[PDB]
DNA sequence: GAAGGGGGGCTATAAAAGGGGGTGGGGGCTCTCTTCCGCATCGC
DNA sequence: GCGATGCGGAAGAGAGTCCCCCACCCCCTTTTATAGCCCCCCTTC
């Protein structure tokens, strides 16, 4: 718990420990999508 | 209160004042201005028109006329071009 | 310039982009250019034109200025930087510009609008280039030119409001006034006791009543002749408090002289000289806190 | 000693005279590639 | 004894995402009429 495994599902809902630490994990993947357009981007034009 | 209208203002009327209690300068003989002009120099090897001016208490144009005939300018690099009270 | 059409007004059709005939709709000439700038003001700014030549800068030149140093190539063996900003404006752009400068501080300092600041600016150009004033010093002309441009206006200041905010004299004000319209073959209306009221009043503090009240009685006191060759605001300021003193809000000579520019002692030469006919003066519709019959006579 | 009063200066108007002074206008963030320096090595 | 030089490592660039002098003009001054305005001193109580 303390490191951020949530043992409820959605339907149940996340105890607010969980909510924070899910919303800790689901701020990667949305930085992960803004770097990957970009540096995804460069490695194209290059390729061309 | 601020900016109030007024017609001078008293910086410029005690200015104004000053400027006609002393009157202009007047332009003095030529041996006198002569007579001060060198006990001048003795004070001091080299002077400054501007301040040379003061001392003589003559007009500009008077004291450069005298100055002139008489006094030459050297030039200094350091800071500027002054005027030479000696003669030679 | 349609061919079939001499003397035929083309329309530009700007989503089209092209210049037709309105006669034929036959389309002349090539795509019309968007003059404009191709960019878009909305990182850094991508624009490649510099900011617009000011308007009133007789042969106003444009110049870039170098910017501070970053490395060491920059400076020069000593510290100090080898490119150095260099003063290369006219002399009469450098005092045309400090003289904008000057009208500029002396609006903000009684708060005047810019579109009289714009209005005196282009006054001083016009005398700066006609050079009949050439002899007196532009600070006067400025404050001479602001003084032209609120009476062009319509809302006038006096000489000493003038004054107040300018480190010249009312007299070197009022002799550059005269020169500028001589100078410029133009003329200002005569200023009415109505042109102060609002800015007397208000500066008084006094409600829309007693405001009303004081430009009824000097508009009432002009037309019936009782303050002949009265300046304008010493009587504006004798029905300022003619009006005060028959309101519950009540401000002495001094006060009103203050704010209006007036010796208290002309105040009281005005006020006397309507103070006969005190009734006939004031507005029918006025409600007298001290009735007219009891306004002091003095 | 506050306040009104009286007298006088200031303002503009022209004009002449002559000179001093005031005013304005010139001038003496990360990765990659290149360059320089110290070192140890041989050579003669 | 007496010089001479290539390579590794460090550094560094470089690209991508004011004070003075010299004309020119104004005011100094005098006279006078005009009148409103305003400073200053006097006087009142
Ligand atoms: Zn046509």
């Amino acid at each position: 718990e303390s490191r951020g495994f949530v043992e409820n599902s959605y339907l149940a809902g996340l105890t607010p420990t969980e909510f924070f630490f899910h919303a800790m994990g689901g701020r990667e993947g949305l930085i992960d999508t803004a770097v990957k357009t970009a540096e995804t981007g460069y490695i194209q034009r290059r390729l061309i | 209160t601020n900016y109030k209208p007024v017609a001078n203002h008293q910086y410029n009327i005690e200015y104004e004042r000053k400027k006609k209690e002393d009157g202009k300068r007047a332009r003095a003989d030529k041996q006198h201005v002569l007579d001060m002009l060198f006990s001048a120099f003795e004070k001091h090897q080299y002077y400054n028109l501007k301040d040379l001016v003061d001392i003589t208490k003559q007009p500009v144009v008077y004291l450069k006329e005298i100055l002139k005939e008489i006094g030459v300018q050297n030039v200094k690099g350091i800071h500027k071009n002054t005027w030479e009270l000696k003669p030679e | 310039t349609c061919p079939n059409h001499p003397d035929a007004i083309l329309v530009e059709d700007y989503r089209a982009g092209d210049m037709i005939c309105p006669e034929c709709g036959l389309v002349v000439g090539d795509r019309v250019i968007d003059v404009g700038s191709e960019w878009r003001t909305f990182t850094k700014d991508p624009s490649r034109v510099g900011d617009s030549q000011n308007p009133l800068l007789s042969d106003g030149d444009l110049s870039t200025m170098i910017g501070k140093g970053t490395g060491a190539a920059s400076f020069d063996e000593f510290g100090n930087s080898k490119y150095q900003n260099r003063r290369t404006m006219s002399s009469s752009d450098r005092a045309m510009m400090n003289a904008f400068k000057e009208i500029t501080t002396m609006a903000d300092r009684i708060n005047l609008p810019r579109n009289i600041v714009d209005r005196t600016n282009n006054l001083f150009k016009q005398v700066y280039e006609q050079k009949s004033l050439k002899g007196r010093a532009n600070d006067a002309i400025a404050s001479a030119c602001l003084y032209i441009a609120c009476r062009q206006e319509g809302v006038p200041r006096t000489f000493k409001e003038i004054c107040a905010v300018s480190r010249i004299s009312k007299k070197e004000i009022g002799r550059c006034f005269k020169l500028i319209l001589k100078a410029l073959e133009t003329s200002v209306d005569l200023i009415t006791t109505g042109d102060f009221m609002s800015r007397f009043c208000s500066n008084l503090c006094l409600p829309k009543q007693v405001q009303m009240a004081a430009t009824h009685i000097a508009r009432k006191a002009v037309e019936l002749d009782l303050v002949p060759g009265r300046s304008p605001i010493s009587v504006a300021a004798a029905a300022i408090y003619m009006a005060s003193q028959a309101s519950a809000e009540k401000r002495t000579q001094k006060e009103i002289g203050d704010i209006a520019g007036v010796a208290d002692v002309t105040i009281r030469q005005s006020y006397r000289l309507i103070y006969p006919r005190a009734p006939d003066l004031f507005p029918t519709d006025f409600k007298f806190d001290t009735p007219v019959d009891k306004l002091p006579q003095l």
